[PDB]
């Protein structure tokens, strides 16, 4: 009634307090007893409780280089974004004339994003993570609050690398106009007049006649029979050929194919079940590396600008380049790698397929997003 | 502690909104949460004072003191620093209140739904698509005398005088205030606990006050008394005919004290702010939550 | 006067408000230096007391962070007007005993105030398993029904706020209560303590009614008056005093005319409705885990408030 | 397939999984015999159905670190076991056209897990015997501040399993694009016994 | 708490991304016929009489896809139901009428003494649902929807509503863009029991083609 | 944070007198480092005594309990609402303490000689609240029976207003009291205008509570409460007048809400010192700010 | 239930168990879990 | 506030510990005559007039 019986080690104390005890434990002396006679007098079967281990999950980083989305956004670490309210990008484009002058002078400007989660502590665990302990049973309680401080801040870092692709990928689906329209948008034919009335009208009527024969081109790909590999190359391609390219970073090396000089040129993102689809109608793919940058670039503002921010503001990007200022294309393009040249180009794993002369590199988060219980 | 809210707007900002907001730096707003970042949705009182013809103002009080309560001092293109009010902290809040309320010596704030007009603390957001309304601060006497005016604008409404209602005088300035006609059952409600406290007392007043100021209208005369315009009213007459004893009179001001507390804590509507040391040079105040 | 700038430089350094890290596996020490609070209870050397820093004034600095010190009301009660199988987290509620010179308090757990109202006229069932007697209890209280015929027990009752340390004495057993501040407990591993309110005396008022959320919610307490033996309910809400009142009073409407019905008000002390107090603030989010309460025989449902800062106010008549 | 079940199970969405339910059992299901009409193309429809049916496994096994039962030919993990009525398995042979491999290496004996020393003194006292105990011993009173990972303890998940001598085993193995399942049909067991498979 | 801020910024000068949908995983939206109706729609609004009113209340028993009723005569023929064209009987394009304007754009969706943009021959299929006081604005044109309840998703609201006829007929890349980059079409919920509409943004993730063009199928 | 105050001006019977109160309490004009002697407690508002105005003037400044005295300074330290205190019940009008009573804060009804120092120096009075809102009804009611009893003999007797206001009763303790027997009429007595402003709210009620409820009721029903209590007053009451000049009632009913809230404010004894745990050996309690 | 929260030697695998985790415990496969938000994320005290 | 705990576990089963009364040195109450009276006991009870 409040006491097992387990074959223990009996130590063999030779006191005499076997005497004056059945008329004692008759009335109760002790709390707490158990008499057992006969067959019950045996050291019981030794039974036992088996814990056949503790397991976890080693969180891994998903690096935001180390996933393949960052070759659709080149960065800097720019270690005072505190300071910057504002970033315009000027371009000047020239339009020559034909024989049967113009230029486009666009702005451009920034738009900052702020992300942030909040991690939690007891006062547990910093009170007992300032004190030192002395007994090891302290010292085990103590190694496991430092465990456990270091899990949250770990957690909180991991979480803010999720949440950067997670802005990533919302302001990349926020400059996404749909297939439907820039099927056609993209093909010239019809900015050849110059976008009047009736040219307009006949735009959404391509819209709809694309909009039912062209979109979910996937579930149109089982009933074509053995003519889907074609099918799906034939439309991924002109969707390659329906975004432009005129950008200009496009002219620095960012990522490589990791087996030849080729440019990759390209990112497709999809889930898990159509990358698996997708891997299998492509049949063999490219590759399984893809030359990137290891690090962040680096802009820092160094007195000639610092003389300016502390004035009035105006920090240019190249303060050197202006301050030398002809001019031709190979010359100015190392003032436009502004620091993502000589990174030493640590591959990241990535599936890459080819269609025609680029080798656009795909990739599946859903490895990412469903660790975190949140919908793709 | 940090306590440091950076509000992300959807869109772009235009620079006549920019200049517009940059002049209202300092104000008291609200906010929908308390967490780190949020967006232009959930700030300010406009979600539930939309950009209507009919006012509410009590569930805008209500608004008011569920969610809790920033500062804006920093504002940008596309993003704006906030600063939140938690109690256990002091602040420094500015007046920048365009109805110029001077502020008494080391009196108490108080916090108020935009009664000086919509258009008069509002700044338009039409690159967010959306508007957000600044709530005004004034001091605790003139908070009252605007309260007590709007429920009797309210209780008055069945009955017709307008201008010597509708309109606050302060040693400043007069000013006027937006009335609309029905604030719907929420002010109805504030009216019924207001009848409720009303007919409790009136059954359980004094009779020996009442045996006092008949004879003291009769005798003495006093701005506290020239409101009756030197008439006893009828009830004086068909409710002092009774004798005067001590122990029920006490035993009616010791529920009567008891209901006067309750009744001042329900005009305790909308957070309360008691500031220290206020200046007549900086526009500012040592202000902390009550 | 260059005296003055070492003790501006003692003076200076506020608690790390931000803190540029750039990586979590490392744990450098400034983010080490951030997130540690120094501590309430040490071992007992002058090196280990000078580390755990306690004789600083005031707050604690190893030789103002926003964090409040609590106080401790200490209560004497007899040994058979508490029982010691109460929970840590409960709260508490002193009634005021007559004499005038009196050292010994009376104070009442829910728990046992449940049956100074039931005794006269689940949970009934534990609170007659745990304070067998109401005989015990009846007596701490001299004049009950007096007291509760003229409707002025509210203002003899003053809320204490939640329970710390029972050591189970003899016969004159002193508690120790938090009036006011962070609660939590005076133990050697300093282990976290949630208030714990059974759950048929507690309905939730935020659920009741069925976008502004903020962090504080506070937990309300509120004796009403019944014609079938008075209560005492507790509230859990978001909202203001000002909405609170209003909400009770919606919430009471059944009753009230109830009262009216069965009991008509002959004097005039009885319209008094009861009244309500704010008993503190918690955490909006996490408020509220159930849990389950064991004797040794029976569970009532419980329901634990966790983290929460306790604050009394006065009481405010329902009406 | 997440993209279900990654709302949150409200009523609305039951509502549908029922219907998808009873869409797959109408038409998807008995899948062996749609591969006999379907003329040419039976080798692609099985060979989906099949690889459908291994990669809607979360497989993710504790033990997937255990470098046990990998190809003899190649050198790929086994991930995977299928098994079969005789009578579908020739069936299954001819339709995925023939076998990459026709044994496979794992291990021969079982592993020993036994009551260790410090083991059997907890035991006998209390009566709870963890699996590792040097292992805990080693991570609590050893270096306790050393942050175990990946690399660091997968030696401690694989109690013996990974060093014990690798013998062939014969079994059919087919190919699912990356993944190697290995086929079997156990039936000859039972039909010598009388009792139903 | 820890805190991150990123600014982005475009450098190519036309699009550099494009989304499109490729599989069907479940049509999710339960596609039968449940008409809501219009007494949660207008819950004040009477006839005369009390006992008649909930005579009907009753009969039609007015106490998870949405239908809403545009009334038409019998005299549409089939044709103008067979291609997928807009509901109201009327070719609702956003282009061949002007851009940035609003004299040329009523006149297009609003008046009849020009015809209609698709046939050569007729001005409308019904006048009941094209006129500018027809049926089909005094159900669901937010001008008079006044003291009804937001939150319902009445469908029928994007194929009339004058705020989303002035916005298409921006600039075509404007429309398109601010199309994509703002979801904000007074759009459906995602998953609930009825549909109600949705009002923070960046939560729930839905796009329509419906209240870009403007037609149905 | 720093909290010591020290304040610049004694002799030998001037150091007992201020050492006999080294625990009690003052307010101060400012929360500064030096202060001079016209900043220290009610001296510049009581030497005629009126009590609202020292009830907001208490209110109005921040309060210090004294520690030390020296020949020529006052060392005190302010209170503030983060930390506790240890003060003292060294009153001569003694009022037992007791265990997590809350303190109160009232400015001296009981004689300018008893709670003061003769350089000046003004301390207010500290009792716990029921016993302030128990003295605050039996002075008021002794108030207007006296002003009654100087007005017409026959209304009420002198014996019968002291067998039931000359004590205070709370837990067995039967205090008695230093009435002023000797008020003088036509103001000029402490609490003469809060009686005056209790009898004109008192006389208002019948004309707010009755407009209020034919104003209540015709907004048909947001609740049945406001008619459900018409049967709780009396008739008398209910039949009263139901016209008036709209003008003279709305005046009469902005004057009456607006006493009505300040009478309601003021009982509400005012800064209310919570204790925790109170020592009569020691003659200290601990408190904090509430 | 009979789930045991005493700190452990965590010996942490590479499988990535959460697979449609939340949804899966708040539909409750596992015979017996327990979901430790926030302050309760610690290792408890021995 | 220090603390300290101590833990004690009697490890004789029988009686370690006697007690015996060795002398008396003054009897603090007179064995005389003064018996309570019960209408400070029961002081409730009362007779008729």
């Amino acid at each position: 009634e409040g006491v097992e019986n387990r074959p223990f080690p009996y130590l063999t104390v030779d006191a005499d307090l076997l005497s004056n005890l059945r008329q004692s434990a008759a009335e109760g002396l002790f709390h707490s007893f158990d008499l057992l006679v006969g067959k019950d007098a045996r050291e019981a079967g030794i039974k036992f409780e088996v814990l056949l281990g503790v397991y976890t999950n080693a969180i891994q980083y998903v690096r935001f280089l180390e996933t393949a989305l960052a070759v659709s956004c080149v960065n800097t670490e720019f270690k005072d974004l505190s300071r910057m309210i504002d970033g315009k990008i000027q371009f000047r484009i020239s339009v020559p004339t034909i024989a049967h002058q113009r230029t486009f002078i666009v702005v451009k400007n920034c738009h900052k994003h702020h992300i942030s989660t909040e991690m939690e502590l007891s006062m547990l665990d910093l009170e007992i993570l300032h004190s030192i302990p002395e007994t090891p049973v302290e010292y085990a309680e103590y190694v496991g609050a430092v465990k456990t401080v270091a899990s949250a801040l770990q957690f909180g870092v991991d979480a803010l690398e999720r949440g950067l692709i997670n802005t990533v990928l919302s302001v990349k689906l926020r400059h996404a106009p749909p297939m439907f329209i820039l099927q056609t948008l993209a093909d010239p034919t019809f900015t050849e007049r110059g976008f009047s009335k009736t040219v307009k009208s006949d735009l959404i009527a391509m819209f709809k006649r694309h909009l039912l024969e062209h979109s979910f081109f996937l579930d149109r790909a089982e009933n074509m029979g053995s003519g889907f590999s074609q099918y799906v190359r034939s439309r991924l391609s002109e969707m390659v050929a329906a975004v432009s390219g005129e950008s200009v970073l496009k002219g620095v090396s960012t990522y490589t194919t990791a087996k030849g000089g080729e440019p990759v040129g390209g990112v497709f993102i999809v889930t898990d079940n159509v990358l698996r689809q997708l891997l299998t109608f492509l049949g063999e793919e490219a590759d399984n590396q893809i030359m990137g940058p290891s690090s962040y670039a680096s802009f820092v503002v160094r007195g000639e600008n610092l003389v300016t921010a502390v004035s009035y503001g105006r920090v240019m990007r190249t303060f050197e380049h202006f301050m030398a200022r002809a001019g031709s294309t190979k010359s100015d393009l190392p003032a436009v790698a502004a620091g993502v040249e000589d990174q030493p180009r640590v591959p990241i794993s990535a599936a890459v397929i080819k269609l025609g002369n680029h080798a656009v590199a795909v990739e599946s988060l859903q490895k990412m997003y469903n660790d975190t219980q949140s919908p793709y | 502690m940090d306590l440091k809210v950076v509000v992300s707007l959807s869109s772009r900002l235009y620079t006549d909104e920019i200049a517009k907001m940059q002049q209202r730096i300092g104000c008291i707003l609200p906010l929908a949460s308390t967490h780190g970042t949020q967006n232009v949705q959930g700030l300010g009182l406009g979600q539930v004072y939309s950009l209507e013809t009919v006012p509410d103002y009590v569930s805008m009080y209500n608004y008011l003191s569920d969610c809790t309560l920033a500062v804006l001092d920093e504002v940008s293109v596309d993003s704006l620093i906030l600063t939140k009010i938690v109690p256990g902290q002091t602040y420094a809040i500015k007046n920048k209140y365009q109805p110029f309320f001077q502020w008494h010596g080391t009196g108490s704030l108080s916090v108020m739904p935009p009664v000086f007009g919509r258009e008069h603390a509002t700044v338009k957001l039409e690159s967010n698509d959306v508007d957000i309304v600044f709530p005004m601060v004034l001091p605790t006497p003139i908070a009252e005398e605007v309260l007590q005016k709007i429920l009797l604008f309210n209780v008055y409404s069945r009955v017709v005088v307008h201008m010597h209602l509708g309109s606050v005088s302060y040693l400043g300035h007069h000013y006027e205030l937006a009335l609309p006609e029905v604030p719907g059952p929420l002010g109805l409600a504030l009216l019924d606990n207001l009848s409720l406290y009303f007919c409790i007392m009136v059954t359980l007043l004094p009779r020996a006050s009442m045996r006092l100021v008949r004879g003291l209208i009769r005798h003495e005369h006093h701005d506290l008394l020239n409101l009756f315009q030197e008439m006893v009213p009828d009830e004086i007459a068909r409710i002092d005919l009774d004798d005067l004893s001590v122990a029920d009179d006490l035993s009616r001001m010791r529920v009567m004290m008891t209901y006067l507390q309750s009744l001042a804590s329900l005009f305790n509507l909308g957070p309360r702010l008691a500031t220290a040391a206020y200046s007549q040079e900086t526009l500012t105040a040592t202000c902390w939550l009550r | 006067r260059r005296r003055l700038q070492r003790r501006i430089a003692g003076l200076l350094p506020p608690p790390a408000r931000r803190l540029n890290i750039s990586r979590g596996s490392e744990f450098t020490r400034d983010v080490r230096g951030l997130v540690e609070e120094h501590a309430q209870a040490s071992s007992l050397s002058a090196a280990a007391v000078w580390r755990a820093g306690l004789l600083a004034p005031g707050e604690v600095a190893v030789a103002w962070s926003g964090w409040r010190p609590p106080v401790f009301g200490d209560f004497l009660i007899h040994a058979s007007s508490f029982n010691n199988a109460e929970a840590t987290g409960t709260p508490l509620f002193q009634f005021k005993q007559s004499d005038p010179f009196s050292g010994v308090d009376a104070v009442f757990t829910p728990l046992s105030l449940f049956i100074l109202m039931n005794h006269g006229r689940g949970l009934t069932r534990m609170a007659n398993l745990l304070y067998d007697s109401p005989a015990t209890l009846a007596d701490l209280v001299p004049d009950f029904g007096r007291l509760v015929a003229d409707r002025r027990f509210h203002n003899f009752i003053t809320p204490v706020g939640p329970l710390v340390e029972n050591i189970k004495s003899t016969y004159l057993n002193k508690i120790t209560t938090v009036v006011h501040g962070p609660v939590v407990s005076k133990a050697i591993p300093r282990s976290t303590v949630k208030v714990t309110v059974p759950q048929e005396a507690f309905v939730d008022l935020d659920a009741w009614l069925s976008q502004p959320c903020p962090a504080d919610a506070r937990l309300y307490v509120a004796l009403t008056y019944e014609e079938a033996g008075p209560r005492f309910t507790f509230f859990q809400s978001s909202r203001g005093h000002c909405q609170i009142m209003n909400i009770l009073r919606i919430y009471y409407s059944p009753s009230i005319m109830h009262r009216y019905a069965v009991v008509q008000p002959l004097h005039i002390e009885e319209l008094t409705f009861g009244a309500v107090a704010c008993l503190g603030t918690f955490s909006a989010t996490d408020g509220w885990r159930r849990s389950a309460f064991n004797y040794r025989g029976s569970s009532l449902p419980v329901v634990e408030i966790d983290s929460f800062y306790s604050n009394v106010s006065d009481w405010e008549v329902i009406l | 397939d997440p993209t279900f079940t990654e709302r949150g199970f409200s009523k609305t969405v039951k509502s549908d999984l029922i219907a998808m339910f009873k869409r797959h059992l109408l038409e998807h299901s008995f899948f062996l015999d749609r591969a006999e009409n379907m003329g040419s193309g039976f080798s692609q429809y099985v060979r989906s159905r099949l690889s459908e049916m291994v990669a809607a496994v979360s497989g993710e096994s504790v033990l997937k670190g255990v470098s046990t039962y990998t190809t003899a030919k190649g050198g790929e993990p086994v991930g995977g076991v299928f098994i079969v009525t005789d009578n579908v398995l020739r069936q299954l042979l001819t339709f995925l056209g023939e076998e990459a491999d026709n044994q496979i290496m794992g291990p021969s004996s079982y592993a020993s897990f036994v009551v260790r020393g410090e083991n059997l003194v907890t035991a006998v006292s209390y009566g709870r015997v963890m699996r590792t105990f040097e292992h805990f011993m080693a991570r609590i009173v050893d270096s306790p501040e050393k942050a175990g990972s990946t690399k660091s303890d997968l030696p401690a998940v694989a109690a013996g399993v990974e060093d014990q001598p690798r013998v062939p085993i014969s079994a059919a193995v087919i190919k699912l694009g990356n993944h190697a399942v290995a086929v079997e049909s156990l039936q000859k067991m039972y039909n010598d016994t009388q009792s139903p498979y | 708490e820890v805190h991150h801020e990123m600014a982005s910024i475009d450098t190519g000068l036309s699009y550099s991304s494009t989304m499109t949908p490729a599989r069907v995983a479940a049509i999710t939206t339960d596609m039968g016929i449940h008409t809501q109706d219009f007494f949660s729609v207008f819950p004040a609004e009477a006839f005369g009489n009390q006992q008649v009113n909930d005579y009907i209340k009753a009969k039609v028993g007015a106490q998870q896809a949405t239908c809403e009723i545009i009334v038409t005569p019998v005299t549409a023929d089939v044709a103008y139901f067979q291609k997928s064209n807009s509901p109201r009987g009327r070719a609702a394009c956003v282009v061949s009428c002007e851009n940035y304007n609003q004299e040329v754009a009523e006149g297009l969706i609003y008046d009849h003494s020009r015809p209609d943009a698709a046939y050569e021959y007729r001005s409308t299929v019904n006048p009941w649902a094209s006129q500018l006081g027809s049926l089909g604005d005094i159900m669901y044109n937010s001008s008079y929807r006044q003291t009804a309840v937001p939150g319902l998703y009445s469908p029928c609201r994007a194929f009339f509503n004058k705020e989303e006829l002035l916005r298409n007929n921006r600039g075509l890349y404007n429309m398109v863009n601010e199309y994509s980059q703002r979801l904000g079409g007074h759009p459906a919920t995602s998953n609930t029991e009825v549909q109600f509409v949705v009002i923070a943004g960046t939560d729930v993730f839905l796009e329509q083609p419906c209240s870009f063009l403007q037609e149905a199928f």
